């Protein structure tokens, strides 16, 4: 758990209540969702100008839950060794098995994704490999709504349109 | 009199419990007395008592035979067991190329069935004819003279349940299923990238043809102009192995290849052309009648009120999503918490559908993936 709480921030409660409904309420209210059969949101999208408190607001919510936190950067998923980055996402949710109520954070969601087919250079493919892991792992044994991931990105302009689904990211928090 | 006797009767039950522990502990030392055994496949037959078996590490040696094995099964193409000391054949094991079970087993737990994928019935009855029928009564295609289809392409816009299509078909047939993610098999090794594809088609004969599944492959289907490729040349031989397998002289057509992807164009145009992939099955946005069957699916196990909406939910969201309804089921639970109600308000269900219109903003309009 970090040292940041909700008392150190103010005036963001409009955006904070959106975060409380993601990784906070579904964790404590999970007993209600099991009786109602309603699946909790698998994640929340965070964007805006880079100078916002998205790093602070996501940090204040991690300490209140008092659960194991995992930080994974998107640019770190690309390495010179092929398959090493694919094992990062594969082993990231592997720690969500032994410890079921965890929290995963992905910084700069726009760092990993693209199309790159038609035009020159034939793309790269040293990136999209770890992107397919994000689609496969969240569609695998995960998505028990204990795997909820905080997705933090800058803008919405450049992103993979396939990153948003009811099994990956639900609430889009502006 | 019986006080001292009952104490010894309870100890007698503990004596027999320790008797099983005595042999169990002695068998631990007996298990540690054994040595290791090398496993290899026979390459070429040098003589009757002299064979050439390739070790799992890649060197080859001339090994002998014993009286506990049959030389009829020691011929080429059969995996045998060697010795780590004198380099001789000891025992005989069944043939397994690279026994990776997590790739072979699909971990089937029944959740969604053909009734949960409903609304696609136009395309659902299309799949069962080229999948369930040839794996059940193959003589139907043999009487006409057509060959059974090998590959089947499942594509469409994201959020239509293409991932659930693998679990839906697997919940009925109940045969073996091999899940092979795209970026999980790209692990960099010498000759391993092209060997993984050779595995699934090699295990298809002993484990029965069943169905082989491919999950979201955006990679190997590229032309890959050379910028230096950054070590990805190992992926180029992966594409070559997939193309030569369909055109190979081995017996095929019984094993079904299910390959799903976000968009078809990223796949190899050599595969899209006939002769390899004969089946292109699109999963587009359902019609007005197709969505109606899906709302009852998500609201079935979820506790609802008898006033739950029927046909108005389709009219609320038009063109914004029209694909993934499950987003609406998650948003509807938050409106009932603020009002302190376990059951969902039918009016709040319509409000959750309206919220989804501003949730996506991902564009992704597909008119180009038809072909």
């Amino acid at each position: 758990k970090p040292t940041e709480t909700y008392s150190d921030v103010g005036g963001l409660d409009k955006q904070i209540e959106e975060l409380v409904e993601a990784i906070v309420l579904p964790m404590k209210r999970a007993d209600k969702f099991k009786d109602m059969g309603i699946r909790a949101p698998k994640g929340a999208l965070m964007y805006g100008p880079p100078g916002t408190g998205k790093t602070l607001l996501a940090r204040a919510c991690a300490a209140q839950t008092n659960a194991t936190f995992l930080k994974l950067a998107a640019p770190q998923l690309v390495q010179m060794y092929i398959g090493e980055g694919a094992k990062l996402v594969r082993d990231a949710f592997a720690l969500a098995k032994e410890k079921a109520p965890t929290i995963i954070f992905i910084d700069e969601l726009d760092a990993i994704g693209t199309k790159r087919f038609d035009s020159e250079k034939s793309g790269d493919r040293e990136v999209q490999r770890t992107m397919l892991e994000l689609l496969n792992q969240l569609d695998g044994f995960s998505s028990d709504d204990r795997v909820k991931v905080l997705a933090a990105t800058n803008r919405v302009d450049v992103l993979d349109p396939a990153l948003l689904r009811s099994g990956r990211l639900d609430r889009k928090i502006e | 009199h019986r006080r001292y006797d009952d104490q010894l009767k309870q100890r007698r039950q503990n004596i027999r419990d320790l008797e099983k522990l005595y042999d169990k502990t002695e068998n631990d030392i007996k298990a540690l007395q054994s040595i290791g055994q090398l496993i290899g496949e026979v390459m070429k037959e040098l003589s009757e008592e002299k064979y050439i078996v390739k070790a799992s590490s890649g060197p080859r040696y001339i090994v002998g035979v014993r009286n506990s094995v049959d030389r009829s099964k020691l011929k080429k193409g059969v995996r045998v067991t060697l010795d780590i000391t004198t380099l001789t054949i000891m025992r005989i094991l069944p043939r397994e190329t690279d026994p990776l079970v997590y790739n072979m087993t699909s971990f089937e737990q029944g959740e969604i069935t053909f009734d949960g994928i409903g609304g696609l019935t136009e395309q659902i009855r299309e799949l069962r004819e080229v999948i369930e029928l040839p794996l059940k009564n193959p003589e139907i295609f043999q009487r006409v003279g057509i060959k059974p289809p090998k590959g089947v392409l499942l594509y469409g816009p994201p959020g239509t349940g293409k991932t659930l299509l693998a679990k839906a078909v697997a919940a009925t047939i109940g045969a073996n299923f091999i899940f092979s993610p795209a970026s999980g098999i790209v692990d960099k090794y010498i000759g391993e990238s092209a060997r993984i594809i050779r595995e699934m088609f090699a295990y298809a004969k002993e484990h029965e043809p069943c169905i082989i599944f491919m999950d979201e492959v955006d990679a190997i289907g590229g032309r890959r102009f050379s910028e230096g490729t950054s070590a990805d040349r190992e992926i180029q031989r992966t594409l070559m192995e997939l193309l030569t397998q369909m055109d190979g002289f081995d017996n095929l057509g019984q094993t079904k290849i299910i390959m799903a992807t976000n968009r078809p164009d990223t796949l190899d145009p050599a595969l899209l052309r006939p002769g390899r992939l004969d089946r292109k099955v699109e999963i587009p946005l359902p019609n007005e009648a197709g969505r109606l069957e899906i709302f009852k699916i998500h609201t079935a196990k979820v506790k609802k009120t008898g006033e739950f909406d029927f046909e108005a939910a389709v009219k609320m969201s038009d063109g914004f999503n029209g694909a993934d309804i499950r987003n609406c089921a998650t948003e509807a639970g938050f409106f009932a918490i603020r009002d302190d109600r376990d059951h969902i308000n039918p009016d709040d269900l319509m409000k959750a559908v309206r919220k989804v219109a501003e949730v996506k903003k991902l564009e992704g309009t597909i008119e180009y993936q038809k072909l």
